[PDB]
């Protein structure tokens, strides 16, 4: 019962033992993406608004 | 020899046109090769060579310069040598300390080189003969022996620990300073100084 | 604003 | 990694006004001349906490150089830069080029000989003049001379201004065009077209101003050209020198004349109505209402493109529009250059002024290609200028200036030749 | 005690280095500041291969950044792991190449390399006993193909019985950045094929595709490229650093995939690579990794393997694991897929185990495949080539350093009997 | 799966008014362009996405061009209440009207404003991503519909190709019309709404104005209420795809179950409940009536009687609370009705497509909210007679060359004329053969 015992390579988002060494964690995948263009959203509405006005 | 008469200003073609109407007949009919290709390629080989004529010209004929406060008596000053620095090598941390480097490293370390292991293991020395003297002069050696597995025979060189005179350790030390034993305040003591 | 070394060039401190 | 501008004639000098305040903007410079190392391709930090530009206005009616003088930035600029002459050329090549040329020239040469001097990294050259009028196109000719023969191997960028198909303001542009596009032709090292008429209508239909000045032409220009000095101004994912066009975009040395794009072109209601995403930036950038002078690339053939992206962009986008572009078959490649395809990519976006049109958008397109529409434009410059010179009208204001009726018939055979090269190159 | 010196040309080769530096100071436990901070024994004993000892435990890396434009020196000194750089090796120009291989390669090298060749001999000599070079670079930029392709030069001319890997990027028509990425590829390959002694093609495209579909990414930005290469360079090597139960240095793999002189461009893949949905649903074991090495989706080289046939091929597992698993597994692999693998070659498939899995990490694996089916993004560089040179376009920024259209033709000619072997022996 | 409509003529743009209208009322979309509310209820997330473009955000803009010549309606159409939501540049407007005249707007006023609605539907579709086909609303009574469509379409056809386009055209009654030359323009319309439209729908003014007189007891109704009812018609139609359901189909269904030859494609229209307020309550709802109530000529959008006719092909959109064996138990009672017969060539005439969300009511309007309701879209012979009827009565006017001499003036000639008279007789001759 190995396969019973052991650990998936990496478990959540935070681990300890993900170092740059080992591949299963990746800077280019961006966690809260979506939250970027929220941001984004809000500042160019408030952009716009002002230069209408 | 230029194909295409671009090359030439003006008032040059001419004069050559009134002087040799000759050359002012081929430089047009210069363009006679049928592939349009060739004859850009022979156009920049012929602005390649006219730029080959002429000379490279540097960018930095004239220097700058930052100054600090921009005032020459600045810029001219070089910091005096005043240093409280120790005057032991060996109190200088040049490599990492040999404690907590394994035991097994450190015996190999030594075999490979005595003297920088000599100086480690003894900080205050400074004299070559004072870091080869002796593993049994020095009572701070035994705790650094018996860590890294090097035998120490018995009675050497006495049993009554001392025989470091020059070197200022463990108990037997005195600063060079008025103020021996440290901690000189005043000027009546010495304040540190000779 | 003007270069340090302009807006006081012959004040001196002296004690 | 310096840059140096000089200006020649009103438009030319008038663009670099709106250049220059969009460059002490974009630093944070305020107009005395100090800050309240971006800035050393543009500012030489002289003295201590003083930023000068690395520019000389350059013109003969002594009336805008000193407005400028007396205007807003009167500390901006260092006094020995603002050259100006004592007469005009009053649209006459010949007398720009032979009568007032020949004592306006110098001190413009010692005075940008001392500028290249101040300078460590000179990255090359860029001109702005307009060949319409005779201060531009008469002894801006005379200046591109002696710089060749002066440097030589450094670039010459050229932003110059044709004159519109049938927009004009004076008569006799095409003998002026005609005589500096010949000297155009194997002095500078990159050309890049700017007819008004295509800012008009992209200030009409985008920008929706229903009557637009010279300013805001200026602006987009400035804009433009902040967007192509972007890399060199600030690092971004992938970055392109100066020296990259000429590596990239010019086939042959023969060849140099660009089509300028810009995109997003939106207004501050518009910009709230599209999306802003890269793809659709791209895609308007290569339609044919959003150029910069009046050619159809359609009639044509592309024979290399430039890219500049600035603000939120990453390579996979890009590559993806890029990728999408080539595949489409509205727009043809030529058979000979198989990927013609140049991106660089910046992560300032570009900044806006106040009073201006632009909005503020998080990302922005340069686009710069070569073409065979050049050709077309070319030959419709040329048919009108041979209306002129069969009846010998105006002949007379030229030949009495020094020249003669030799330079016109020799003029329009290498604007012939030139023509010849534009179309048997792209077959 | 075998010594491999890094060499790292141009924007790409920098970051690449940059990536790779940072990834084995992880892997022995050396901080940003350079001083040891790991745990085990198992690190001291092999970071003089990579590592050298300055002042109170102060650990250099044998790497020699050059290039010719300063934003990459900035990048490198302003990012973690800059200050481990000895700022001595940071050999460099200043005027830049800019997408030109005749600039890189004849009047900006002409004069840079003789601090270079200074700098990456007293680095060579300071050692004992040389491996190896390792050098990282591209072929379609200007101060990286010509100037690294000169320094091969050199290099080779100096010392020529030493190894040498060269991770080369390869510019493909389906992501393609600038103009004249033929005309630089073209004469790369035409130098790597007579002075490299084996070559890892690289390519962004098969990256870009391995991000977006094996890993699934959402924003995969060179960072990722770079880290996939850096693991694959760190993977190469693992049994020089480690110990195991079955070593194989770099000559052994070179000796074992190379039958024939001219057969040095290998095809690379890397174990184990998943989503961060798809982690969950998989096991940690021999046939996990290999089912994933021998699929073409995890190649980074932009080459189908079924199109062609399989030379040699070899395969570096790291970890505990059983040596029967890893030989029935190769025999498998072999057997059943009898018609890829070339016939007058019995046992195409090198196999070594290494006991150190890279840190965090319970097992891992690295690919080197030597196949005929290399042969085809050469061919299609040189139909773009000869669309180009046939028109004689762009040329005249070549001719003006000096450079002749014999150059171009030898380059060709080369290019082309290299591919005519490969389909030959396919 | 996205879906971009296009309006044509002065008809075409009030059909889009109410046709908008119901779908920012349905998908919940403030008239100023942004959600108030984030949560989904029914087909759930990104449904909107087919008929709105996300653009930047708190806006969605719709996927549609009104295009038109006369600028009055479109101008009143900017100053109304939805101005932010449509875009200022998908209101093309041209500055003369083609007045009834076929060869006006489509020699010489169409061909200034043709390559302008192009080149935004180019970019229009080249924002989109899965677009299932082109869908078109028109009259070709008029000029602007009629003249400018067929030359857009023909465009759109050489531009784009095999790509679905969905005709609803509104054609003239046979006793109730407005205009006195749309013979004409019909006509000409037909002769390449043949070849260019995928599907045709067929929709006449009078049979609406019947259904609102007898059904939902307007006495006095106005061309809002028809076209709110279109607008239920193509919502009904187009909820499939945008909302779940037990057996959904996309737009390629249609033309593979309704179309048996490439030229064979008139769909009668048909619709129920059509029922007001009063009526719902007392009258129960379930499939069984509600589809026996969609084969009868009364509730048919067309004024054609489908019993002098054949049934080819029938398809069925079911809305609401609808489950497959109730709806198989009604279509299996409407094949034991032998009053209405279908041709021998296909059996097994009939494809169900079963929605859940019950159609959404407007308020201001005059149907009911209902749990469930039917819409139907079936091919038969009766356009023969459509067709024919029509034909007599633009052939009485030809015979005394009436009102050509507009048309001849514009551009065109007469031998047009002749080659669409002679295709129409060739469509009739068609429709009688397919019959047999
Ligand atoms: N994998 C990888 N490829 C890169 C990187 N940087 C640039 N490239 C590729 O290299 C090509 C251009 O190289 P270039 O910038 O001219 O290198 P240079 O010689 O140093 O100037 C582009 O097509 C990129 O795809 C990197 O960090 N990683
Ligand atoms: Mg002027
Ligand atoms: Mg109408």
């Amino acid at each position: 019962d190995a396969k019973q015992l052991d650990m998936p390579g990496r478990v959540g988002d935070d681990d300890n033992r993900l170092g740059p060494s080992s591949l299963q964690k990746f800077d280019g995948e961006d966690l809260t993406a979506g939250d970027r263009k929220k941001a984004q959203i809000e500042q160019s509405v408030n952009w716009w608004a002002e230069q209408t006005a | 020899g230029p194909i295409y008469p671009s090359t030439l200003r003006y008032k040059d073609r001419l004069d050559c046109g009134k002087d040799d109407a000759f050359t002012y007949n081929r430089l047009y009919t210069a363009t006679q090769g049928s592939d349009v290709w060739a004859r850009l390629t022979v156009d920049a080989s012929v602005r390649q060579s006219s730029a080959r004529s002429r000379g490279s010209f540097q960018e930095g004929q004239a220097m700058v310069r930052h100054s600090f406060k921009n005032s020459g008596f600045d810029s001219n000053t070089c910091p005096a040598v005043l240093t409280h620095s120790t005057f032991k090598a060996g109190l200088y941390s040049y490599g990492v300390p040999i404690e907590e480097q394994h035991p097994i490293t450190a015996r190999r370390f030594k075999q490979k080189q005595p003297l920088e292991f000599m100086t480690q293991i003894r900080p205050h020395t400074e004299t070559t003969n004072q870091a080869l003297r002796m593993l049994g002069t020095y009572v701070s050696d035994q705790p650094h022996a018996d860590r890294l597995g090097m035998f120490i025979p018995a009675g050497c060189p006495g049993g009554k620990p001392a025989y470091h005179p020059d070197v200022t350790t463990g108990g037997f030390g005195l600063l060079p300073t008025l103020p021996r034993r440290g901690m000189g305040a005043t000027l009546t003591d010495g304040r540190n100084l000779k | 604003k003007l270069p340090q070394w302009v807006e006081n060039d012959r004040k001196v401190l002296r004690f | 990694r310096e840059v140096i501008s000089i200006h020649i004639g009103q438009a030319g000098i008038q663009v670099g006004n709106a250049c220059w305040e969009l460059y002490c903007l974009e630093h944070g410079i305020q107009p005395d001349g100090q800050m309240p190392d971006a800035f050393n391709t543009f500012f030489s930090e002289t003295g201590a906490g003083k930023h000068v530009p690395r520019c000389i206005f350059l013109d003969l009616e002594p009336t805008v150089v000193d407005e400028v003088r007396t205007g807003t930035y009167r500390q901006l600029f260092h006094p020995e830069q603002l050259i100006s002459g004592k007469e005009d050329a009053a649209n006459n090549f010949a007398r720009g080029h032979y009568t007032i040329g020949k004592e306006i020239v110098d001190l413009a040469l010692d005075r940008i000989r001392k500028l290249a001097d101040n300078c460590t990294g000179l990255q090359g050259f860029l001109v702005f003049n307009a060949v319409g009028g005779g201060t531009g196109s008469g002894l801006g000719s005379l200046l591109l001379e002696r710089l060749s023969v002066d440097y030589g191997k450094k670039s010459k960028l050229g932003f110059t201004v044709y004159p519109s198909p049938q927009v004009s303001t004076a008569v006799v542009e095409p003998y002026n065009s005609v005589l500096s596009t010949h000297s155009l032709l194997e002095h500078t090292d990159v050309a890049v077209m700017l007819d008004n008429e295509a800012i008009y209508d992209i200030c009409r239909r985008s920008l929706d101003i229903e009557r637009p000045t010279y300013t805001n032409l200026n602006r987009l220009i400035a804009q433009v050209i902040s967007s192509l000095t972007a890399s060199l101004r600030f690092d971004g994912a992938l970055n392109v020198d100066i020296t990259e066009f000429q590596t990239n975009l010019v086939p042959y040395p023969r060849i140099h004349f660009m089509l300028s794009s810009y995109a997003p072109i939106i207004s501050a209601e518009k910009a709230y109505h599209e999306q802003l995403s890269v793809a659709e930036i791209t895609n308007a950038a290569f339609e044919p209402a959003s150029m910069m002078v009046k050619c159809d690339p359609r009639h044509g053939k592309y024979m290399a493109c430039c890219l500049m992206y600035r603000g939120d962009v990453v390579p996979k986008d890009v590559n993806a529009s890029v990728a999408t572009i080539k595949t489409k078959r509205t727009i043809q490649f030529v058979d000979w250059c198989p990927t013609g395809f140049k991106c660089g990519i910046n992560y300032q976006p570009p900044t806006v002024v106040p009073g201006g049109d632009l909005a503020k958008v998080q990302r922005a397109v340069c686009m710069i290609s070569n073409s065979t529409a050049i050709g077309e434009i070319f030959s419709r410059l040329d048919h009108k200028f041979d209306l002129m010179y069969a009846k010998r009208a105006f002949v007379h204001w030229y030949v009495g200036e020094g020249m003669e009726e030799g330079e016109f018939s020799e003029a329009r055979e290498d604007l012939a030749a030139l023509e010849k090269d534009f179309e048997e190159v792209g077959a | 005690m075998r010594e491999i010196v890094h060499i790292q040309g141009g924007q790409c080769g920098n970051q690449i280095g940059a990536k790779f530096w940072e990834v084995v100071s992880d892997e022995h436990g050396i901080d940003p500041t350079g001083t040891y901070h790991g745990d085990s024994d198992l690190q001291l004993e092999r970071i003089n291969v990579y590592f050298n000892e300055a002042t109170g435990g102060r650990y250099v890396p044998r790497a020699i950044l050059m290039d010719l434009e300063p934003g990459t020196m900035d990048s490198v000194r302003s990012g973690p792991y800059g200050q481990i750089f000895r700022p001595d090796n940071f050999v460099f120009g200043q005027t830049g190449a800019g997408n030109n291989w005749a600039k890189g390669h004849y009047t900006e090298g002409a004069e840079l390399i003789d601090s270079v060749l200074d700098v990456v001999r007293k680095e060579a000599e300071s050692c004992d006993c040389l491996q190896g070079f390792q050098v990282c670079h591209s072929l379609g930029g200007g101060t990286g193909s010509g100037m690294g392709t000169l320094l091969i030069s050199k290099i080779r001319e100096e010392y020529p019985d030493r190894m040498m890997l060269t991770f080369s990027v390869v510019p493909s028509p389906k992501v393609s950045d600038t103009v004249v990425e033929p005309y630089n590829a073209t004469l790369s390959v035409h130098q790597l094929v007579e002075n490299a002694d084996e070559c890892m093609v690289l390519d962004n495209e098969a990256l870009y595709d391995i991000c977006f579909r094996t890993l699934k990414l959402t924003t995969p930005t060179f960072g990722d490229l770079n880290h996939l290469i850096s693991a694959v360079m760190s993977g190469i090597t693992c049994c020089l650093r480690f110990p195991g139960q079955l070593n194989a240095d770099l000559r052994k793999l070179a000796v074992n995939l190379i039958p024939f002189p001219r057969l040095h461009f290998f095809m690379v893949g890397f174990t184990p690579l998943t989503s961060r949905g798809s982690q969950q649903y998989r096991a940690l074991t021999v046939p996990e990794l290999t089912q994933q090495m021998w699929d073409a989706k995890n190649m980074m080289c932009a080459a189908d393997p079924r199109h062609g046939r399989y030379l040699t091929a070899s395969a570096l597992f790291r970890g505990r694991m059983s040596t029967k698993e890893v030989d029935e597994q190769m025999l498998n692999v072999q057997n059943k897929n009898s018609s890829y693998f070339v016939e007058w070659i019995p046992n195409n498939v090198k196999s070594s185990v290494c006991d150190i899995p890279p840190k965090g990490l319970k097992m891992s694996a690295t690919f080197i495949g030597n196949s005929t089916a290399i042969q085809e993004m050469f061919k299609r560089v040189s139909e773009q080539f000869t669309a180009m040179f046939r028109r004689k376009a762009f040329l005249h920024w070549y001719t003006g350093e000096g450079m002749d259209e014999m150059e171009f033709t030898e380059a060709e000619s080369n290019m082309n009997d290299l591919v005519s072997e490969y389909q030959q022996y396919q």
